[PDB]
């Protein structure tokens, strides 16, 4: 029942992203994507179904603080006995300070500084691939990860930070 | 175990040309979108060029478009930055690294960044 807490958290997370993107950005499954997502590999894929849904818009900053929204949301809606496990997944995924009561602000500072980096915001390769290191699954049950696409390099940046924090929990 | 290595740089008079190379070892390169980036003294890093894994899609920063050309040899596991019409404003440490969305671990991002080769274009 330990796995199911996380898997549910990841499916809750995906829902909140594909929603907060159409509600807090003008995103639609049929909108055009400035940058498409050609391929999604996992280096060590031990039971993680990988899917790429394009939910693209044009306002990247909204795409960004909207995905910020989904994360802070899926965080506090968790048990504080579970929100207690996020600080490690921070250092594990992003080699950054932990904390269970200031972590929403830690992710914010990172993405507001990384996804806002030129090397990130200014790379606009129309076909970009996405690659994660390790991702795991419950013995009978696959972790189902959807790489929602935004189209703008900024947006897809924030998506990937979360995918780190999400694939860094699947370690269990 | 993943090592990128960048070579080809030096001193060339403005309006000159240089071919920059990046040897790749440690991973399946043909799988990897790659980029050239640069960092000058005082300025933060700047995106310059981007190649698709295969090499069919590319992208260039607005201040190098037309004068720069990124490329790859998936047989030799190498990325080239053909640099023409250089300007003293291109003087910098140049880095082939992995495209960000295509970095496996954001906690060890440095492993997908080379150490650099320098280019001093003079008046």
């Amino acid at each position: 029942g330990a796995a199911a807490s996380i898997q549910t958290t990841v499916n809750t997370l995906s829902e909140r992203i594909s929603s907060k993107l159409e509600q807090e950005a003008n995103a639609s499954a049929q909108t055009k994507c400035d940058i498409e997502i050609g391929n999604f590999y996992i280096r060590q894929n031990h039971g993680c179904n990988i899917t790429v849904k394009n939910m693209c818009s044009a306002d990247a900053d909204a795409q960004l603080d909207a995905v910020l929204s989904a994360a802070t949301e899926t965080y506090s809606g968790l048990t504080p006995e579970q929100k207690a496990y996020v600080p490690a997944m921070f250092t594990a995924a992003l080699n950054i300070q932990t904390s269970v009561n200031t972590v929403v602000r830690d992710f914010e500072n990172y993405v507001k500084q990384t996804c806002n980096s030129s090397a990130v915001v200014d790379n606009k390769l129309k076909i970009q691939n996405v690659i994660i290191d390790e991702c795991y699954g419950a013995p009978g049950s696959p972790t189902n990860l959807e790489f929602i696409n935004t189209g703008s390099s900024k947006g897809n940046c924030a998506i990937k930070a979360l995918m780190q924090l999400t694939t860094k929990a699947t370690t269990q | 175990q993943v090592q990128l290595v960048e070579s080809g740089g030096g001193l060339v008079q403005a309006g000159g040309s240089l071919r920059l190379s990046c040897a790749a070892s440690g991973f399946i390169f043909h799988n990897f979108d790659m980029g050239w980036y640069r960092q000058a003294p005082g300025k933060e890093r700047e995106f310059v060029a981007a190649i698709s894994d295969n090499g069919r899609s590319t992208y260039y920063a607005d201040s190098v478009k037309g004068r720069f050309t990124i490329s790859r040899d998936n047989a030799k596991n190498t990325v080239y930055l053909q640099m023409n019409s250089l300007k003293p404003e291109d003087t910098a440490v140049y880095y082939c690294a992995v495209a960000w969305l295509s970095i496996p671990d954001l906690a060890e991002w440095y492993d997908y960044w080379g150490q650099g080769t320098q280019v001093t274009v003079s008046s």
